[PDB]
């Protein structure tokens, strides 16, 4: 029964969560719609 | 032919929003026409 706490306390899992969700990247509000930035 | 030099890394973003879409359309049309006619004639002549 792991939660976000178990993910955040583990550097590998925390960074996997950050990377797989583009949490460090902004969002481009183009006229075609929002897209995550690379 | 390779146009650019092989890079050491790639800029990417993650997107796993899978979608499944199914559309079905059926149309039917039937048209029946019926016609009929009849003509009759009877004639009789008499004398003694």
């Amino acid at each position: 029964g792991d939660t976000l706490n178990d993910v955040i306390q583990d550097p590998t899992r925390r960074n996997k969560l950050i990377n797989d969700n583009n949490l460090l990247k902004g969002i481009i509000m183009g006229r075609d719609g929002p897209v995550p930035s690379s | 032919r390779e146009l650019i030099v092989r890079p050491d890394t790639l800029r990417a973003i993650i997107n796993n929003r899978a979608t499944i879409e199914t559309t079905t359309m059926e149309a039917e049309f039937t048209e029946t026409l019926m016609e009929s006619n009849y003509n009759s004639a009877s004639v009789k002549v008499s004398a003694p």
